[PDB]
This record gives C-alpha cells, structure tokens and sequence, in this order.
C-alpha cells in the first residue's frame, strides 16, 4: 500500500469487518442511519 | 371484525374500554364478560408474483 508517499488508508476497504466498507463510508452510513433503521425487512413476524 | 386474538400486556386503566393505535385502528378490546385484555391483529396477507 505504498503509492508515491500518498496515504489512501481512509478510503480503501478493509477486510477486518463483516461489511467491506471504508472508514468514511462507515461514518456516512452512521450519520444517515439516524432515520434509516436496520430492520429485517419487517416480515409477518411483527405480531408482538 | 376479523383478526387473530392473542394475549395483551396493555396497562389498561379501569375506566378504559377500547384500545387504539397511531392511525385510528382498534388493536385492543375489553371483554364484555369476565375481564381480560385482548389484542386484535389481522391474519397474514401478501402479494403474488409469477
Ligand atoms: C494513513 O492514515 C491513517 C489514519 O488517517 C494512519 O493510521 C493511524 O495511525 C496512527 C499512528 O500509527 C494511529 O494512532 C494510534 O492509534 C492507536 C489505536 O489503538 C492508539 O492506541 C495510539 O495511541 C495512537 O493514537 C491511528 O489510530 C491510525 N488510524 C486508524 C484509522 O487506524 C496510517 O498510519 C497512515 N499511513 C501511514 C503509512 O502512516
């Protein structure tokens, strides 16, 4: 990961997460998920 | 009405009779017999694709 002295570690994907996402992408998703939810597609099991 | 009646944990006050929800739908009811709080939920439905 040596590119002329430039550092792309904050935009390239990392294999240390179940979702292969960059740090900035994770920040963006966390910021937007204030109203986005992580639901399971709201199946017919919604009978609690 | 039609639905699936199941046990409910709604904390009904003694004067309260009919339950409700966000948009004018009765999701709970009180028995006109020996008191018991009961839920109302419609049975399953969906769409079909070929
Ligand atoms: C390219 O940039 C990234 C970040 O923009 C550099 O990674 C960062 O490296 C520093 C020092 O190596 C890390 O600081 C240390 O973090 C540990 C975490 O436990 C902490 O204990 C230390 O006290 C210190 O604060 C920093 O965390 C790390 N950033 C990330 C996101 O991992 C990277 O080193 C740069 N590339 C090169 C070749 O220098």
């Amino acid at each position: 990961k040596y590119f002329g002295g430039f550092n792309f570690s904050q935009i390239l994907p990392d294999p240390s997460k179940p979702s292969k996402r960059s740090f900035i992408e994770d920040l963006l998703f966390n910021k937007v998920t204030l109203a986005d939810a992580g639901f399971i597609k709201q199946y017919g099991d919604c009978l609690g | 009405g039609t639905g699936v009646l199941t046990e409910s944990n709604k904390k009904f006050l003694p004067f309260q009779q009919f339950g409700r929800d966000i948009a004018d739908t009765t999701d709970a009811v009180r028995d006109p017999q020996t008191l018991e709080i009961l839920d109302i939920t419609p049975c399953s439905f969906g769409g079909v694709s070929v």
